[PDB]
């Protein structure tokens, strides 16, 4: 109960202690990942694109 | 109601989820008690909604703190990111700079990419070294200057052919 | 070939054959677009970059510096392309000042 | 001399004996262009270049940053000049700005 959801949130932590504090890049692009939401108008790049062969899949 | 009290056991039992499926289908409550109770609870999840519910109760510089609080990583910048508001990429960034994390700083220039100067991110560019997703920034400044040059082409050019009636 | 405007393809063999660039020099006086890239990245495929500068300077007049730069620094290439962004910043610095004059007479002569 | 009103000797003096800051303490007032960068790479051909952040602003006005570019390509020099190189982009960067400004403005305007 208490104690199985409180494992079960320091798992997701561990999985969250997964970093620091290519690797680092493709944790990064799963770290830093775009989805097709409906809120971009603000600034609308494209390098959304580029992760997939700036320094991710590089 | 039954509700609110079925809440108030979830918060006991340590449940954010249900709660927070309640706490979305009624408001007959306030949230800063729902703050205290979620921000103290030992749940990343718990602080997390609690944060949440900051700036939905127009509480803001403490919701991305709270994450900050407890979701160390990035995922305080995760909701950073959607709270908004500007006034925060700046400190905040800095403060990134301070603990070299920059695995989480590539997302945070990201989100924000809108509202920046060159002129900081020189600054912090030669001051840490960092070029990484910084060339990428380089890139995307040219692009969008790209398209600025050329669409006041657009536009003088039209002004120009009009004016020559 | 280019007399029977089928290019791309005899200067795309002469890749292969015309080791002395020939194929470089003559995909540069192709005068078509959207090939330019691929075509120098295959060179890139290769290090002839030795002599890149002709390879990016004929077909500057119409080219893209977005994914210039980004396979360029992707290659970690300011080397001997340096003197290609400095051209670069001559002609937008001239393209921004240019626009300045003509801007700034729209809005002296707007006053009616 | 410019009391005589002939410059560029007056610092040029100041460029053969009195170069400790005082050879920029009449750059500043020489006030004039198409002589600064000449006599500013002689003053990076001797490494007081230690400086030439300053050296170069003292007589900013007029300075377009292309050539910076190439010679700081040319040393392969970047200090005083990265500092430089955030001026070049922030003006370059308001100047932008105002342009996207002034350019909405017209576009606006122009329906009516």
């Amino acid at each position: 109960q208490v104690e199985k959801n409180k494992i079960n949130n320091r798992i997701a932590d561990k999985a969250f202690y997964q970093q620091p504090d290519g690797t680092e890049w493709e944790k990064v692009a799963q770290l830093c990942d775009f989805n097709p939401k409906s809120s971009k108008q603000c600034k609308d790049v494209s390098r959304l694109r580029s992760v997939l062969m700036s320094l991710k899949q590089t | 109601s039954v509700n609110e009290s079925l809440n108030n056991l979830f918060i006991t039992e340590e449940d954010y989820q249900a709660l927070r499926t309640s706490i979305d289908a009624y408001d007959n409550f306030d949230n800063i008690s729902l703050a205290q109770r979620l921000e103290k609870h030992e749940l990343i999840e718990f602080r997390r909604i609690a944060a949440y519910l900051f700036k939905g109760n127009n509480r803001w510089k403490q919701s991305v703190e709270l994450c900050k609080k407890d979701s160390l990583y990035k995922d305080a910048m995760q909701y950073a990111s959607e709270s908004k508001d500007t006034e925060l990429a700046e400190e905040l960034l800095q403060w990134f700079l301070q603990e070299e994390k920059r695995e989480c700083f590539g997302a945070c220039l990201f989100t924000c990419y809108d509202l920046l100067r060159p002129d900081v991110v020189l600054e912090t560019a030669w001051r840490h070294n960092i070029m990484d997703f910084a060339m990428p920034y380089f890139i995307q400044v040219m692009k969008e200057y790209l398209t600025k040059v050329d669409k006041l082409d657009a536009s003088e050019s039209l002004r120009k052919e009009e004016e020559q009636a």
